[PDB]
């Protein structure tokens, strides 16, 4: 009985980070050492004519940009481990992620790396104008 | 091809909106084409669902710098006999709001020790993931008819693994600086374990200079086996599963071979008994 949600690639890289203490640390020391990046996200069918912005009700990837659902970038969210915020909710499930198409190999430790600036709304590094 | 780890064991009949799908196969095949999905503006997300995740089917085979191996070999394990503590656990089966997954019931331990877990699960909402109590029913058989009272008789998960973190510091402190957990096809256990393991690099007790077996969630520290009054979290355990040694049949078959003072009482504790004693047998003759 049950539906399956995971492909046997990311088994090693969800059970090490599933028992962690740093998760975060832990993905990011996992890549360090050679590991594949987390597969099977949710990467969108898309025009490629949106706003650019990071984190959106709707896909808005741009053309140097790829679209993907909130939660199978967020790397709590596909361990199904505690949020680090202290609310305990996630602030990329339930939204439209946009991920530089450069960085879309590692959309999980794109997020996990990056940050959203809280005035334009574009990723600081990736698309950030204002200093 | 497709794993048994995070299946998704609702009874909900439709997949997940693209925005709260943890993965692509978990997407509704409403928004699937030309193996990427759509957004469908008009279809709204789901703000209320419960999900059960089977935490069945973990793998641990990584090889990171600074992060020891949980599963180690049959001459490691002799080094560190003194560490061996035998572990069974018998679980219960996943009703009415959701079916497919097992959750421990019963933990048994070489020490004699049992604990009775509440039926306890990893629950998918459209915010998190939420640990809660779940509807369970013992397994069907005649032989698990002794479970029938546990299903009433349970502890909370932030008691049950204070107390095994208690007996394991009682049991080791004077014998070892680990615990290898000494398992009978582990996949269940290693299930368990997720209720009561953190992982990570090696670390030092914060009052002493003996490596950390210990971690606490309250106050984010490391403890050695002398050091973990309070302390929630076995850490950076060692294990071994003694039924991947070239043994035909069941364990009680296996061990009665070269032992008859550990007769099968059907608990868990038996069981683990059981599967350490067979471990010293098979390693040391
Ligand atoms: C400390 O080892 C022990 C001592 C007495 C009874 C059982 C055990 C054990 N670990 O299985
Ligand atoms: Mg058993
Ligand atoms: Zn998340
Ligand atoms: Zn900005
Ligand atoms: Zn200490
Ligand atoms: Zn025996």
């Amino acid at each position: 009985a049950g539906n399956a949600t995971e492909v046997p690639a990311n088994s090693t890289v969800l059970s090490f980070c599933a028992f962690a203490v740093d998760a975060a640390k832990a993905y990011k020391d996992y890549l360090a050492s050679g590991g594949q990046p987390i597969t099977n996200c949710v990467k969108m069918l898309c025009t490629h004519t949106g706003t650019g912005q990071a984190i959106t009700v709707t896909p808005e990837a741009n053309m140097d940009q790829e679209s993907f659902g909130g939660a199978s970038c967020c790397l709590y969210c596909r361990c199904h481990i505690d949020h680090p915020n202290p609310k305990g909710f996630c602030d990329l499930k339930g939204k439209y992620v946009q991920i530089p198409t450069t960085c879309a190999n590692d959309p999980v430790g794109f997020t996990l790396k990056n940050t959203v600036c809280t005035v334009c709304g574009m990723w600081k590094g990736y698309g950030c104008s204002c200093d | 091809n497709v794993t048994g780890l995070f299946k998704d064991c609702s009874k909900v009949i439709t997949g997940l909106h693209p925005t709260q799908a943890p993965t692509h196969l978990s997407v509704d095949t409403k928004f699937k084409t030309e193996g990427l999905c759509v957004d469908i503006p008009g279809i709204p997300k789901d703000m209320t669902y419960r999900r059960l995740i089977s935490m069945m089917g973990f793998k641990m085979n990584y090889q990171v710098n600074g992060y020891p191996n949980m599963f180690i070999t049959r001459e490691e394990a002799i080094r560190h006999v003194r560490a061996w503590i035998g572990f069974d656990v018998e679980g219960c089966h996943a009703t009415r709001e959701a079916v497919g997954t097992n959750l421990p019931l019963q933990l048994g331990f070489s020490t004699g020790v049992n604990l009775v877990a509440v039926p306890t699960g990893y629950v998918d909402t459209p915010n998190n993931t939420d640990f809660s109590r779940v509807s369970a029913k013992p397994p069907p058989g005649d032989q698990f008819k002794h479970l029938i009272p546990l299903m009433y008789k349970g502890l909370p998960w932030n008691v049950v693994r204070i107390k095994i973190v208690q007996m394991l510091s009682d049991t080791l402190k004077n014998l070892s600086d680990r615990v290898v957990f000494v398992l009978w096809a582990h996949g269940f256990e290693l299930t368990s374990m997720k209720y009561f393991v953190k992982i990570g690099p090696e670390r030092t007790c914060c009052l002493c200079d003996r490596r950390a077996t210990c971690f606490s969630t309250a106050s984010d520290t490391y403890a050695c086996w002398h050091h973990s009054i309070g302390f929630d979290y076995v850490y950076n355990p060692f294990m071994i599963d003694v039924q991947q040694w070239g043994f035909t049949g069941n364990l009680q078959s296996n061990h009665d071979l070269y032992c008859q003072v550990h007769g099968n009482a059907h608990v868990a504790s038996c069981d683990a008994i059981m599967t350490r004693c067979l471990a010293v047998h098979e390693c040391f003759v």
